[PDB]
C-alpha cells in the first residue's frame, strides 16, 4: 500500500512548492492520478485477499473504501477552494495539507492488516478532521461542535483501547489475518459482555447511533464544505469498517446482545426520518438522513449475515457518492444566498435548470431507486433483516416511506414552488459546481452497471 | 638470665607450630545457595524485531 502512502506524502512538497496561483492545480492533478492509481486495488481474489505485506492488505471490503477515499481528495479540493478565495495563502496550504494528511491517515486506516495500528490511525484521523471544522467553520459554536466530536471519539474509544490489548495478551496478536483462524469463541459471561461493549461502542458512535448520533448535526453544521463531504462520506464508514473487522471476535455473544442495538437503529432509522420530515436547516436534514442511512448499516452488521455484509458494504459506498453530493449541493446553494434554511430560497428549477436535474439526481439515489447501488445495498440489507425476522418488514417499509417523503420534500422545497423574491444574487451555475457534482454523480451511475466491485469480501 | 626485650619486639607477628587440626569450617555455615546460570552463546539477531504490536523492525 506504499505505492499510495507515497504520493500522497509527495502532495505536501507538491503543495508547498507550487506557484500562488499553481496550488490548486497541481494538488488537484496529481490526487487524480493518485485516483486513478486507486484502481490497481481490485486484484481481488475470490478465496484469498490481496496481502501486500506485514502491515497492509485489502480484501474486496477494505479496496472500495480506499477508492472512495483517495477519489474524494480531488472532490473535496474543487469544492472547497471557492470559499477560500479569500484567505491567506499559508492558510490555504495549512488547509490543503490537513486534507492530504486526513487522505494519508485513511489510506493506511482501512489497510491496517494489525487493529491496534487501526485504532491509531482510526484516532488519529479525527485531528485534521478537528482542526479543518474548528478552523474553517462558520459560526460562534465551532468550538463546541468539535469539542464533543473529540470527547465522545475519545471517550467511547478509551474502552476500544483497552480491549484491544485485551485481545493482544491472550490471543498474542492483532493481526486480523492470524485472527481469522486463531479466533476463539466468546462464551456468555459478564466481563465478555462488557468486553462485547469496549469493542462496539466506539464504532457505534462513529456510525452514529440513535441516541448517539447528538455530535453529527451540529459537526455537520459548524464545518466547510471539505469537512462536511469527508465526515458524510468515509469518517462515518470507519465504524462500519471496523464493526465489520471486530465482530468476528465477538461470537457468539453478539447474537444476543445485539438486540438492544438493533432495537435502537430500528427505531431511530425511523425518527431520524421523520426528524428528516421536520427540519428548517438543509445540512441537518442531510445530516439526519445520513443517521438514517448508517442505521441500516448497524442493523446489517448486528445480524451478521452474508447479504448484509453485502448490503452494507453495497450501502456504506453509494451513501457516501449520494451523501457527498448532496453537501456540496447544500454548499452550492449556501455559496449564493450565505443561509441554510431551506425555505429562504425556494423555485430554483426555474433558476438553475441543470443544478436542479443534479438535485434530481441525488435525490433519487437518496430515496433509493433502482437499479442504483443505494436499492441494491437498502434491497440485501431489507432481505438479510426479513431472515432476522419477518416482523421487521413493516420497520423497513415504513422507513423506505418516510425517505421517499424527504428525500423528494427536500427537492421539491428547494427547487420547486414560487420562487423567493427578495433574493437577486442567484448567479448562474458554474462550471466547478457542475464537474463536483458530476464527479460525484457519474461514478455512482457506473456503479450500477458492474456492482460486484461494491459488495464486499464474500460476495 | 633473662633479657628484657627491644623496643618493637613484643608486637611482631609470630609463628607457631600447632599439633591440633585445622578448623575446616570455623564459622560452621551451612552450603552456600548455588548461583544463577551464567551467559552463553553466540548473540543471534531478535527474531523478526521488537515484535511490538506491529514494528517489524
Ligand atoms: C461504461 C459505458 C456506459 C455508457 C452509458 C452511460 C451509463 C450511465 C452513466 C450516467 C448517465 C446519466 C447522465 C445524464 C444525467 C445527468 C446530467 C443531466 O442533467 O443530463 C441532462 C442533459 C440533457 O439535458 P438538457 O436539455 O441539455 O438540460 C437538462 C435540463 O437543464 C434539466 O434536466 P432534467 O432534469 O429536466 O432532465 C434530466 C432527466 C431527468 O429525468 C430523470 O432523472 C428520470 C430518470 C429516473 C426515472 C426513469 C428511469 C428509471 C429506471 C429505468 C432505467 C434503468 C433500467 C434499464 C435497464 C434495462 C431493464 C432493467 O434525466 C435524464 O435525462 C437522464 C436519464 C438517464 C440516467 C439514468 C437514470 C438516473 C436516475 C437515478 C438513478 C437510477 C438508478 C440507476 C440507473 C443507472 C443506469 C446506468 O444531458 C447531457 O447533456 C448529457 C451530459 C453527458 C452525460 C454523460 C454520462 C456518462 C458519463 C460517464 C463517463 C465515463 C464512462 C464513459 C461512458 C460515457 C457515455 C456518454
Ligand atoms: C547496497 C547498498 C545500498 C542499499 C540501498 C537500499 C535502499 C535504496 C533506497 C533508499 C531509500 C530507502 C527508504 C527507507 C526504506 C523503505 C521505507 C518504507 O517505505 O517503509 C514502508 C513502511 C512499511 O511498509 P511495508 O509495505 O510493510 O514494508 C515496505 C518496506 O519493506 C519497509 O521496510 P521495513 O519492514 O524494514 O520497515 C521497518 C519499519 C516499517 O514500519 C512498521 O513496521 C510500522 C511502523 C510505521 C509507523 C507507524 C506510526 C503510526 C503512528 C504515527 C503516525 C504519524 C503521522 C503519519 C505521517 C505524517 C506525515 C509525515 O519502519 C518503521 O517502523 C519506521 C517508521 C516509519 C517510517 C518509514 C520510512 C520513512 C522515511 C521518510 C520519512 C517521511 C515520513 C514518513 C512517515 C512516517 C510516519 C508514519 O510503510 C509504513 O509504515 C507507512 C508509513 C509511511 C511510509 C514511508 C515511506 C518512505 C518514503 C517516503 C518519501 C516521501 C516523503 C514525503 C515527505 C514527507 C511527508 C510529509
Ligand atoms: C465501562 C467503561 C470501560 C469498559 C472497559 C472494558 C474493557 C474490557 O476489556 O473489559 C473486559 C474486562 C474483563 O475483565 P477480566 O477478563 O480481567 O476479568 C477477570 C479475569 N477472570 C474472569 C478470568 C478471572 O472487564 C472489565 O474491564 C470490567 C471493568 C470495567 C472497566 C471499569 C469501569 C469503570 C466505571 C464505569
Amino acid at each position: 500500500m506504499l505505492k499510495y502512502i507515497i504520493p500522497t506524502m509527495m502532495l505536501m512538497p507538491l503543495t508547498w512548492l507550487s506557484k500562488n496561483s499553481m496550488i490548486w492545480i497541481n494538488t488537484t492533478l496529481h490526487s487524480l492520478l493518485i485516483s486513478l492509481t486507486s484502481l490497481l486495488l481490485l486484484n481481488q481474489f475470490g478465496d484469498n485477499s490481496l496481502n501486500f505485506s506485514l502491515t497492509f492488505f485489502s480484501d474486496s471490503l477494505s479496496t472500495p473504501l480506499l477508492i472512495l477515499t483517495m477519489w474524494l481528495l480531488p472532490l473535496m479540493l474543487m469544492a472547497s477552494q471557492h470559499h477560500l478565495s479569500k484567505e491567506n495563502l499559508a492558510r490555504k496550504k495549512l488547509f490543503i495539507s490537513m486534507l492530504i494528511l486526513l487522505q494519508l491517515f485513511l489510506i493506511m486506516t482501512f489497510t491496517a492488516t494489525e487493529l491496534i495500528f487501526f485504532y491509531i490511525m482510526f484516532e488519529a484521523t479525527l485531528v485534521p478532521t478537528l482542526i479543518i471544522i474548528t478552523r474553517w467553520g462558520n459560526q460562534t459554536e465551532r468550538l463546541n461542535a468539535g469539542l464533543y466530536f473529540l470527547f465522545y471519539t475519545l471517550a467511547g474509544s478509551l474502552p476500544l483501547l483497552v480491549a484491544l490489548i485485551y485481545i493482544q495478551n491472550t490471543m498474542g496478536s492483532l493481526n486480523f489475518l492470524i485472527l481469522q483462524y486463531w479466533v476463539q469463541p466468546m462464551p456468555n459471561s459478564w466481563s465478555n459482555t462488557f468486553m462485547w461493549l469496549a469493542c462496539m461502542m466506539a464504532f457505534m458512535v462513529k456510525m452514529p447511533l440513535y441516541g448517539l448520533h447528538l455530535w453529527l448535526p451540529k459537526a455537520h453544521v459548524e464545518a466547510p464544505i471539505a469537512g462536511s463531504m469527508v465526515l458524510a462520506a468515509i469518517l462515518l464508514k470507519l465504524g462500519g469498517y471496523g464493526m465489520m473487522r471486530i465482530t468476528l471476535l465477538l461470537n457468539p455473544i453478539t447474537d444476543f446482545m445485539a438486540y438492544p442495538f438493533i432495537m435502537l437503529s430500528l427505531w431511530g432509522m425511523i425518527m431520524t426520518s421523520s426528524i428528516c420530515l421536520r427540519q428548517t436547516d438543509l445540512k441537518s436534514l442531510i445530516a439526519y438522513s445520513s443517521v438514517s442511512h448508517m442505521a441500516l448499516v448497524i442493523v446489517a452488521i448486528l445480524i451478521q449475515t452474508p447479504w448484509s455484509y453485502m448490503g452494507a458494504t453495497a450501502l456504506m459506498i453509494a451513501h457516501g457518492l449520494t451523501s457527498s453530493m448532496l453537501f456540496c449541493l447544500a454548499n452550492s446553494n449556501y455559496e449564493r444566498v450565505h443561509s441554510r434554511t431551506m425555505i429562504l430560497a425556494r423555485g430554483l428549477q426555474t433558476l438553475l435548470p441543470l443544478m436542479a436535474a443534479w438535485w434530481l439526481l441525488a435525490s433519487l439515489t437518496n430515496l433509493a431507486l433502482p437499479p442504483s447501488i443505494n436499492l441494491i445495498g437498502e434491497l440485501f440489507v431489507v432481505m438479510s433483516t426479513f431472515s432476522w425476522s419477518n416482523i421487521t418488514i413493516i420497520l423497513m417499509g415504513l422507513n423506505m416511506v418516510i425517505t421517499a417523503l424527504y428525500s423528494l420534500y427536500m427537492l421539491i422545497t428547494t427547487q420547486r414552488g414560487k420562487h423567493t423574491h427578495h433574493i437577486n444574487n442567484i448567479l448562474p451555475s458554474f462550471t466547478r459546481e457542475n464537474a463536483l457534482m458530476s464527479l460525484h454523480m457519474l461514478p455512482l451511475l457506473l456503479l450500477s452497471l458492474n456492482p460486484k466491485i461494491i459488495l464486499g469480501p464474500l460476495y | 638470665g633473662w633479657v628484657r626485650p627491644d623496643l618493637g619486639e613484643l608486637s611482631k607477628v609470630t609463628k607457631v607450630k600447632t599439633d591440633r587440626p585445622l578448623p575446616e569450617n570455623p564459622y560452621h555455615s551451612r552450603a552456600r545457595p548455588e548461583p544463577n546460570p551464567e551467559v552463553e552463546g553466540d548473540l543471534k539477531p531478535a527474531r523478526h524485531g521488537s515484535r511490538l504490536f506491529f514494528w517489524t523492525m
